[PDB]
Formats: C-alpha cells, sequence, structure tokens
RNA sequence: ACGAGACUCUGGCAUGCUAACUAGUUACGCGACCCCGGUCGGCGUAACUUCUUAGAGGGACAAGUGGCGUUCAGCCACCCGAGAUUGAGCAAUAACAGGUCUGUGAUGCCCUUAGAUGUCCGGGGCUGCACGCGCGCUACACUGACUGGCUCAGCGUGUGCCUACCCUACGCCGGCAGGCGCGGGUAACCCGUUGAACCCCAUUCGUGAUGGGGAUCGGGGAUUGCAAUUAUUC
C-alpha cells in the first residue's frame, strides 16, 4: 500500500512543526519515510485602491497570501497510518489523505 | 532589357482614367479607382504574366487579357469571397465594379437610403457620422 | 461529492467562513 | 503598559469634536504595531448623533 | 592564440594620438581593445568610469536616438561595422586612425554660459572640459549622420561615412565641424 | 573506468547556461550545435572569445557540451560565454596543476570581469502612478 | 532654395550605359545610392544593374547585407 | 559524420524546396494562388511556390520537436498583428495551410501519425533530411 | 397577467445577476477567486481572511 | 551616510564597560561575544554593535575615553 | 516618550546543510538516421543535487590600508571581495468646514409613502454636436515598409453557493472569422519546454502624400446574447 499526505497550510511555521513531527513519528515507527518536497508557493496578488470614493491620489495595496504545500510519502498500511495522522493537527494546518 | 525597349508606352489610357507605365504592373494598376493592392496579384496570377516587369512594356493582347479579367472576373474561377460588391439588392448578382459601376451605385444606393429615409440615409444627407461613433470630441472639420 | 473547488478557493472559504 | 482611547463626535454642540487620552507607550510604526497593540473600532448610536471609539 | 586584439578585421594597434589633452580619455589602445564594440555594462556608475569605455563603443551607445532606435545595438553594430568598411575601403587609411582625428578636429574647446534672468542674453566664456568635449564630439559626430541620413536616398552606413572623414581633414563640409567653429565664435565674439 | 566531470554553471540576467566538462577531443557545442552556428551571427566573436583568449591547444582534451534556456539572446549568448570560462577555470582547479589555472584566470580577469563573475542586475518592480519603476504620468494643472 | 523634384529613369536609355559602363568601374565606392545619386536613376535599377556587373565579372564582391551592399572597382595594375 | 543539427537552416530551407520541387509528388492545393497565409499578413507572397518552402520548415520543426499538430503550427508561424490605429498584439497562423502541409508530408511517405497526438518524422524521412543535410555540407565545403 | 409578467425578464447573465455578497451593492465588484463584494467591504473585512499587505 | 544611533552606542558602551577581559581585535572574536553574551532580535543590529565594539577597543588601547 | 532609525518582504551568493516519479542531471541498455564516431524534449531503469523547487543557518560591519577632521562624531580613495548608497511596506502631535449619506441592515434631522421619490415591466437615454480643454493610441518613414526563414522569457489564471458563465492539446471541414464528435486539469502532472514580440538573415520597394499613414465609407460572412439599429465584436 503506497500512499501519500499533503500537509497544506497558510502559515509556514507551524507547518514547519507539524512536518518535523511527522517526519519524527515515521523515523521512530521504523518506516520507510522520504523526504519533504517542497512545492512552489503560490502568491494571492489582489490589488485595490485606498479610498472609498473616487477622489485622492492614485494609491492602491497590495495584499498578500502564501500557502505552502509539502508531500510526505510512506510505505504501509491504512490503519496504523490513520492513528499517526489522527495526532495532533493545527487549526491552521490542513492534512488530505490520498492513496495511490 | 535593361535598356528602354522600343515603343515603350509611356502613358497607358485604360477606362478613361490615367496610368503611369514607370511603376510596377502589381502597383501601376493599383490606381485604377475600384482595384487596390490585395485583388491585383490575383489578377495577374491569373493571366500568365510575371511580376517582375514594368506597365510601360507591356502591349495590347496582355493588357487586353488583364481588361477581360477586370470585366469578367467569374469565369477565371476567381473566388466568390474575393469580391467587394455581392449578393446585390437590385438583381442578386457577384459582381466587380471599376470606378463607374462603383460610383453610380454608390450613388444610387445614398439616393435610396435618402429615399427609404432610413437614419443612415439622413445622417449621410445631414453630412455627420454613420458608424456610431462619438462626434462630441472629433469631427471639427464639419462646418465653419 | 462532485464539486471539488481548488486550494485557493478552499481557503478563501474558510476565512470568509471565519470573518 | 500603554494604552491609547480615541473618541470623535458630538460632544455637548453642533460641531462635532475629537477627544484623544493617551498614557503610556505606543509604537506606530513597523511591525511591533502588527503584534504588540490591538484596535477596535466601534460605533456608539445615540440620540443626538453616532459616536466613535476607538481602543489601542 | 591572442597575439593582437583584431577588431574584426582591422588592428588596435599602431593608432596615433595627436592631442595630449585628450590621451587618458579615448581608450583604444592596448588595453581597452575589443573584437565588438558591445560589452556588458556598469560603465556608467560612478563619475569618470565612461573614461575608460573604447571610443568605439561609446560612438555605438550615442549612434541610437529619436524614440523608434532605442535599445537596437546589433543595427547600431552593424552601421558602425559598415561604415568602417567603407572607412577603410575609401582613403587607404585605418579606420581607427580616422575616428581619432575627427574627434580631435571636432571638439569645441571653448563654451559660453548663459548667465542672468531668464531671457536676458548673457553670455561668459569658459573653456571645455576635455571629457566633455569628447563628449560633445561624439554627439556632434551622431546628429550630423543622423540629420544627414534623413529623408534621403543615401544610406546610413555611407552618411556615416562621410560625416567623419570631413571631420577628419576639417574640410567643415560636416555638420560637426560647422557647430564647432560657430560655438567657438559665439565664445570669442563675447569673452 | 573513472570519469573527468565537473558540472559549472552561468548567469546574466535569468537564462542559466550550464556547462559539462568531460575528458576528450577539442570541440565546444551548446544545445547540440557548434559556437559559429548561434543566431545572431553578429557576436561571433564574443561567442569565440574565450577559447581564442586561452588557445585551442587548452581546450584539446575536453569536451564541451552546454544547455541553455531563459533570458533573452543576448543574455544567453553573455551566459554561455561565461559558462565556458568558468568550467576550464574548474576543470584545471579540480585535476590540472593549481598554477596552470591561476596564470589562465589572471589573463581571463585581466579581460573582463564579466568572463567569470555574475552581473547582480535585474528589472526592478514597476509601481503605481507611472508606466515603469521610476516614471510617473503626466501630470496637468489647472 | 531651389526644389528640384528629381524624376529618376526606370530603365536606361543609350547615354546612361555607356556612361555607367565608364565611370563606374573607375570610382572608388560604389552603392546603389551613390549610382542612382550620380546616374539620376532608381534605387532598384542601380540594384539590378550592380547585379549585371557582378555576374560579368567587372566588379568585386566586398560585403552583402539586406539593407546595402559595398562594391569598389578593379585593381588596375 | 554530419547531421541537420550542424546544417545552416538558411541554405537548407531552399536546397529543401529545390528537392521538393524536383520530387513532384505532393499534391499541391488548387487554392495556393488566391489565399493568405495568416490573418496578419497584409498582401500574398511574392514567392509563388512557398508551399514546398513550408512543408520544408515543417519538416525541420519536427525534427527539432516531435508530437506537433496543427494547432502547434499555427503558434510558430505567428507574428505582430498590426491593427493600425490599435496597438499591435500577437496573433497565430491559419490552420488549414498547416493541415495541407501536413497531409501533403503524410501522402508523400515522409511522416506518419504520431499516436494519440500530433505527428512524427518517419525514419526514411530522417534518412532523407540527413541526405540533403550532408548534401548541403558538401556543397558548403 | 401579473404573475407571467412580474420577473418574466431574463437575469440569466449580466451585470445584474450577481451582486455583493456583504452589503449587496452592484458596483466595483471583485470577482477574481470567488470573493464576491465590492472594494471596501474587502478592505474592511481583510484582516480575517488573512490578506496581508505585506507587498 | 552611515552614523550610529544612540541606542548601538549606549549598548556598545555598556557591553565594553561590564565585559573587558574576553575582547579582542578581531572583528568576528567580539562579534560572537556579543552574540553569545547579548540578547538581540537581529543580526544587523549586533553587527553594528560589534564594529563599534571593535573601533571603540581601538581607541582605548591608544588612550583612555571619558565615556 | 513618539517620529527617523530600529523592524518586515523582494532582488543580489553559498558546488556547504536538509530533501524530491507532480523538478531534473549524470551514467547504462534498447530503438531511429548518416559517415569507425555524432543527434534524439525517443523509450526504460543505478547514483546525485551541478540546473529547478524552498526550509534552516552564513555573509558587509566603515571590517582593513592611506589621508582629512578638535584627531571626537564622521568623510574621501583603494585591496580582498556576489553586493562598500537595491526597491518596496509601516510611518508621530496639531488641524482642513478636503471627498464619500451613490459601499453598507453605520447613521441624526428633513421630505415622501398608494394618481409613490419604494418596486416592476416595455421602450429610450447616459454615445445626442457651431466650439474649447485634459489623459492616451497610431504615424509623419529607407536606423524604414512588405514577404519568407531562423530564433529566446517571466509574473500569472483555470470547471464558481443562489450562479447557469472555466483553461485547453488532438482529428476533420472552410481563404478566414468559425463549426461537430472526440481527451486532460479542479492544477510543478493538462494547455506548456507557455516555439511571444522587438531583434537576426534573405528578396521586393527607391524620396514620389510613395508599397508611409489607415481616418471616413460601401457590400458580404461568422460568434456572444431574449434582443445589435445609434454599425457589441471578429
Amino acid at each position: 500500500h503506497r500512499i501519500r499526505i499533503t500537509l497544506t497550510s497558510r502559515n509556514v511555521k507551524s507547518l514547519e512543526k507539524v512536518c518535523a513531527d511527522l517526519i519524527r513519528g515515521a523515523k521512530e515507527k521504523n518506516l520507510k519515510v522520504k523526504g519533504p518536497v517542497r512545492m512552489p508557493t503560490k502568491t494571492l496578488r489582489i490589488t485595490t485602491r485606498k479610498t472609498p470614493c473616487g477622489e485622492g491620489s492614485k494609491t492602491w495595496d497590495r495584499f498578500q497570501m502564501r500557502i505552502h504545500k509539502r508531500l510526505i510519502d510512506l510505505h504501509s498500511p491504512s490503519e496504523i497510518v490513520k492513528q499517526i495522522t489522527s495526532i495532533s493537527i493545527e487549526p491552521g494546518v490542513e492534512v488530505e489523505v490520498t492513496i495511490a | 532589357s535593361l535598356v528602354i525597349p522600343e515603343k515603350f508606352q509611356h502613358i497607358l489610357r485604360v477606362l478613361n482614367t490615367n496610368i503611369d507605365g514607370r511603376r510596377k504592373i502589381a502597383f501601376a494598376i493599383t490606381a485604377i479607382k475600384g482595384v487596390g493592392r490585395r485583388y491585383a496579384h490575383v489578377v495577374l496570377r491569373k493571366a500568365d504574366i510575371d511580376l517582375t516587369k514594368r506597365a510601360g512594356e507591356l502591349t495590347e493582347d496582355e493588357v487586353e487579357r488583364v481588361i477581360t479579367i477586370m470585366q469578367n472576373p467569374r469565369q477565371y474561377k476567381i473566388p466568390d469571397w474575393f469580391l467587394n460588391r455581392q449578393k446585390d439588392v437590385k438583381d442578386g448578382k457577384y459582381s466587380q465594379v471599376l470606378a463607374n459601376g462603383l460610383d453610380n451605385k454608390l450613388r444610387e444606393d445614398l439616393e435610396r437610403l435618402k429615399k427609404i429615409r432610413a437614419h443612415r440615409g439622413l445622417r449621410h444627407f445631414w453630412g455627420l457620422r454613420v458608424r456610431g461613433q462619438h462626434t462630441k470630441t472629433t469631427g471639427r472639420r464639419g462646418r465653419t | 461529492m462532485a464539486v471539488q473547488i481548488s486550494k485557493k478557493r478552499k481557503f478563501v472559504a474558510d476565512g470568509i467562513f471565519k470573518a | 503598559k500603554g494604552c491609547e482611547v480615541v473618541v470623535s463626535g458630538k460632544l455637548r454642540g453642533q460641531r462635532a469634536k475629537s477627544m484623544k487620552f493617551v498614557d503610556g507607550l505606543m509604537i506606530h510604526s513597523g511591525d511591533p504595531v502588527n503584534y504588540y497593540v490591538d484596535t477596535a473600532v466601534r460605533h456608539v448610536l445615540l440620540r443626538q448623533g453616532v459616536l466613535g471609539i476607538k481602543v489601542k | 592564440t591572442p597575439d593582437i586584439k583584431l577588431f574584426g578585421k582591422w588592428s588596435t594597434d599602431d593608432v596615433q594620438i595627436n592631442d595630449i589633452s585628450l590621451q587618458d580619455y579615448i581608450a583604444v589602445k592596448e588595453k581597452y581593445a575589443k573584437y565588438l564594440p558591445h560589452s556588458a555594462g556598469r560603465y556608467a556608475a560612478k563619475r569618470f568610469r565612461k573614461a575608460q569605455c573604447p571610443i568605439v563603443e561609446r560612438l555605438t551607445n550615442s549612434m541610437m536616438m529619436h524614440g523608434r532606435n532605442n535599445g537596437k545595438k546589433l543595427m547600431t553594430v552593424r552601421i558602425v561595422k559598415h561604415a568602417f568598411e567603407i572607412i577603410h575601403l575609401l582613403t587607404g587609411e585605418n579606420p581607427l586612425q580616422v575616428l581619432v582625428n575627427a574627434i580631435i578636429n571636432s571638439g569645441p574647446r571653448e563654451d559660453s554660459t548663459r548667465i542672468g534672468r531668464a531671457g536676458t542674453v548673457r553670455r561668459q566664456a569658459v573653456d571645455v572640459s576635455p571629457l566633455r568635449r569628447v563628449n560633445q564630439a561624439i554627439w556632434l559626430l551622431c546628429t550630423g549622420a543622423r540629420e544627414a541620413a534623413f529623408r534621403n536616398i543615401k544610406t546610413i552606413a555611407e552618411c556615416l561615412a562621410d560625416e567623419l572623414i570631413n571631420a577628419a581633414k576639417g574640410s567643415s563640409n560636416s555638420y560637426a565641424i560647422k557647430k564647432k567653429d560657430e560655438l567657438e565664435r559665439v565664445a570669442k565674439s563675447n569673452r | 573506468g573513472p570519469l573527468q566531470s565537473v558540472q559549472v554553471f552561468g548567469r546574466k540576467k535569468t537564462a542559466t547556461a550550464v556547462a559539462h566538462c568531460k575528458r576528450g577531443n577539442g570541440l565546444i557545442k551548446v544545445n547540440g550545435r557548434p559556437l559559429e552556428m548561434i543566431e545572431p551571427r553578429t557576436l561571433q566573436y564574443k561567442l569565440l572569445e574565450p577559447v581564442l583568449l586561452l588557445g585551442k591547444e587548452r581546450f584539446a582534451g575536453v569536451d564541451i557540451r552546454v544547455r541553455v534556456k531563459g533570458g533573452g539572446h543576448v543574455a544567453q549568448i553573455y551566459a554561455i560565454r561565461q559558462s565556458i570560462s568558468k568550467a576550464l577555470v574548474a576543470y584545471y582547479q579540480k585535476y590540472v596543476d593549481e598554477a596552470s589555472k591561476k596564470e589562465i584566470k589572471d589573463i581571463l580577469i585581466q579581460y573582463d570581469r564579466t568572463l567569470l563573475v555574475a552581473d547582480p542586475r535585474r528589472c526592478e518592480s514597476k509601481k503605481f502612478g507611472g508606466p515603469g519603476a521610476r516614471a510617473r504620468y503626466q501630470k496637468s494643472y489647472r | 532654395k531651389v526644389r528640384d523634384k528629381l524624376n529618376n529613369l526606370v530603365l536606361f536609355d543609350k547615354a546612361t550605359y555607356d556612361k555607367l559602363c565608364k565611370e563606374v568601374p573607375n570610382y572608388k565606392l560604389i552603392t546603389p545610392a551613390v549610382v542612382s545619386e550620380r546616374l539620376k536613376i532608381r534605387g532598384s535599377l542601380a540594384r539590378a544593374a550592380l547585379q549585371e556587373l557582378l555576374s560579368k565579372g567587372l566588379i568585386k564582391l566586398v560585403s552583402k547585407h539586406r539593407a546595402q551592399v559595398i562594391y569598389t572597382r578593379n585593381t588596375k595594375g | 559524420g554530419v547531421t541537420v543539427k550542424d546544417v545552416n537552416q538558411q541554405e537548407f530551407v531552399r536546397a529543401l524546396a529545390a528537392f521538393l520541387k524536383k520530387s513532384g509528388k505532393l499534391k499541391v492545393p488548387e487554392w495556393v494562388d488566391t489565399v493568405k497565409l495568416a490573418k496578419h499578413k497584409e498582401l500574398a507572397p511574392y514567392d509563388e511556390n512557398w508551399f514546398y518552402t513550408r512543408a520544408a520548415s515543417t519538416a525541420r520543426h519536427l525534427y527539432l520537436r516531435g508530437g506537433a499538430g496543427v494547432g502547434s503550427m499555427t503558434k510558430i508561424y505567428g507574428g505582430r498583428q498590426r491593427n493600425g490605429v490599435m496597438p499591435s498584439h500577437f496573433s497565430r497562423g491559419s490552420k488549414s495551410v498547416a493541415r495541407r502541409v501536413l497531409q501533403a508530408l503524410e501522402g508523400l511517405k515522409m511522416v506518419e501519425k504520431d499516436q494519440d497526438w500530433g505527428r512524427k518524422l518517419t525514419p526514411q524521412g530522417q534518412r532523407d533530411l540527413d541526405r540533403i543535410a550532408g548534401q548541403v555540407a558538401a556543397a558548403k565545403k | 397577467g401579473h404573475q407571467q409578467l412580474y420577473w418574466s425578464h431574463p437575469r440569466k447573465f449580466g451585470q445584474g445577476s450577481r451582486s455583493c455578497r456583504v452589503c449587496s451593492n452592484r458596483h466595483g465588484l471583485i470577482r477574481k477567486y470567488g470573493l464576491n463584494m465590492c472594494r471596501q467591504c474587502f478592505r474592511q473585512y481583510a484582516k480575517d481572511i488573512g490578506f496581508i499587505k505585506l507587498d | 551616510g552611515r552614523v550610529r544611533t544612540k541606542t548601538v552606542k549606549k549598548a556598545a558602551r555598556v557591553i565594553i564597560e561590564k565585559y573587558y577581559t574576553r575582547l579582542g581585535n578581531d572583528f568576528h572574536t567580539n562579534k560572537r561575544v556579543c552574540e553569545e553574551i547579548a540578547i538581540i532580535p537581529s543580526k544587523k543590529l549586533r553587527n553594528k554593535i560589534a564594529g563599534y565594539v571593535t573601533h571603540l577597543m581601538k581607541r582605548i588601547q591608544r588612550g583612555p575615553v571619558r565615556g
């Protein structure tokens, strides 16, 4: 059973914390764990005017969001990796499970 | 060859207009009202006349064949979408007009619009723009 | 399920749910 | 260790005024403003008009 | 084998500078000698770093003006190379020597400054710095070739070619020499 | 048998030109094409500059295979010209005596600094209120 | 300030042909621009005449380009 | 040992045009005289037999990259669109002339259809292209 | 025919088929990534969405 | 213009006050000293502290200072 | 004590560290073409991070040298050096009768509320022209125009709640604008190696309101939508 788990979040430091904890857990559980594949991050750029009406110097904002996505690959049966993945999930980090 | 040939006709009198002979044959025939750059290449491709010669050294039989291609272009296998006047409101024929049918048919279409009293005809009679563009900022050479 | 919105729209929907 | 309250609106008259009460320390520039102060704005509807509250 | 930095097919050696005031500002001899008149950059960063630029590169950079020609470095380079072809085939003289002697002969050596309020005509005679001599010389050569090659049948590879040799012999049939000596005449008129 | 291989890159603006130095005959091929066969042909001598300054006998022992992508045209020319020189310098430094690397490096930096050190110039970000990073829109009074 | 609107001939008359054949191979620099200026002919006509003289072998090629070409006379020795 | 990758393309395409004119089994279209090659073009080409040149350049591009269809051919031969007063943009080529080029290059035995998309060169067509490449190299030598 | 002519007008497409989902106005809508509001409401509620004006 | 602020000079003065026996003339050694002893939220500030401490050591090695 | 600075983001380098069949490199085998050796973005799999992705740390500080300065703060030039002034973000007290009641179910007062200033349907108008002003686009050409061939990127975005309307490889038909059955992507996988333009090369043009310039206007054919006329667009 080849299994893929995706660690997609908005904040990056809690993402590094949970990915390091998952890699450490797969290391201590005597399991063949692959390295964390770092996908190219996606920048959310939409610009708008400052003032609500139409007068003033034409000044704009640059609002930004960065979403980071990570990949961890394992070779393990289903129930043990469910038991691993259902431990200590952050509210700002979303995990999703896929099977090949 | 590059020496001037005998009876090198300078001024060409074709279809009661003036045509220079010093210009290229793909461009000297474009001085006739009604024919332009794109349709000139097709005419000299249907007729077996090369594009590398000036208009001043061609003779009666080749210019007569080109005039036949001018007057009756349909049965020399010129495609129907290449024409300027298609699907007539008077008789419904595909034809190419050379300044006389062109001028009198444009005049007849304008008087047809002015008689039918469409707003295109009223705008042509008043002397304004018909294609629906802004007149507030442009068209300052209308009247004094 | 047959909608499957993309990964940007999921975070946009979650933030606007919070708002 | 630092606070700032701002009120603005009808304060005993027709023309609106603005009263500021600052005591302590207050950072105004840089990213420590993004994570050392909390800014809340509310609207207060009175009988004679609407009054504004700004607390930092 | 890099025996000599041949400028395409011309040799950057055996070229004589006649003026000593322009000795350290024109770099064509044995250090700043390239195969192309196109280098990388970082040459207009500090104050006097443009004095180390090759003179043919400065001519190539000043060749492009008037909107539709900005940035086209390849096109100005091939104008420069073709102009060097007519210069070598026209006089029998090395083309780098013709470039050097024209810039010395077309350099305005005295200038007048606008002084006073706005509208009043007062000029005060000053002399021209040697870097500014080369700078206005290159600008004058470029604008003379530019206004020669405008609405004319003669190409810019030939209009640039006739403009330097008329500046090299000082025949004053060129436009750079014309503005050079009327500027010297204006500076001489009120001192 | 062992293989002698170093893999050296080079940049101008965004183009990355990665060379490959293996032992063999004297030939330089970029993208499978020789140096005399790269558009534009006006910078043919700019292409042939490092092998001309360092001689053909120094290049006679190394096969050169460079691929390049990114940038425009002149940036790609400058990138591959940087990569060939840096690859030869790194190959002599890795395998051959260091003294010959010092002698070639001295004349290479004496000709031009671009042949070994990349140029730190990128396009600055566009701002609002103007068509570029510095220019502004035309201002009207009255 | 004379205008002098040029009216270049589209093909050669008698005097232009032998004037070219006696004077053009006796000049230093030959380009279609200077041929059109000296012989008051068209630019493309000068190009055709120079191609004919190149095919005849009395003019050597120096450099060819899509903008202009460079031609010179033979050595008199 | 000389290949297509070390042959100058400018002489190569006209040599291929001469070779395809000499072969003369390409079933050229009837409307080759009255057609515009792209909608960003303004006049017809002055060369009357451009079909051989276009098929030659198509065969060269199919050597350089495989799996290209009719849509990839319209992107290669694109250019600037001058609409007069309008600011210029990029406009692709015409689909039917690329279709006719690939039917001609399939009807003559040079190209078979690639699997599931595009087309690709026959090894005999690779032999022909490399032989004429060696011919151009020997002519230049 | 009040029922069949009350709102027989098709608002299938067009600008008025969509509206602001905060304050229900039809001017200056942002449709990118499915926000579906005007610019002022996005600027007022942009902090809880997570958009920061770092650039 | 590179003129140091008052917090840099005050911090450098007090760190050369309370700690002198483990300082030297190398910029990197007392840079690591300032990193280890003083808690500083950044790197450029610590770097400017190290540079001004090095300059102050070079002037104290010549003569006394009034601060 | 605030402001400046300090702080954050991005660019500029690190052959050192962590890692990659949703990124490749180097070797090996097979296959294809040619004259013994070259090409493959053809196929498949033994190491690796040199390219790519992005995480932690490092690196530049007036640090060194020579001067100027009360020899104090600092300034100038040079060497080693990827940089010895990269660009942005945030931005104090005080007030403006500055703009927004047409961003809001944020809002006081006033007006109106069934022959309505709420609302809905159908049509029109916001585009209407003696004229003036501002922001912009194309040009006045031969450093060019047309026609063929060669050839090189980076930010992005993509099947939506009422809400139906996505991006597109591939095959045929047609000059073209376009049309039909076919496959992928809910995205580093598919468009895509985003065969972009300016440039480069080779013909045609030759100082002529000209093959510059494409305004105005006639006829015809497709697409979107319930509907184009005051020409939607092509």
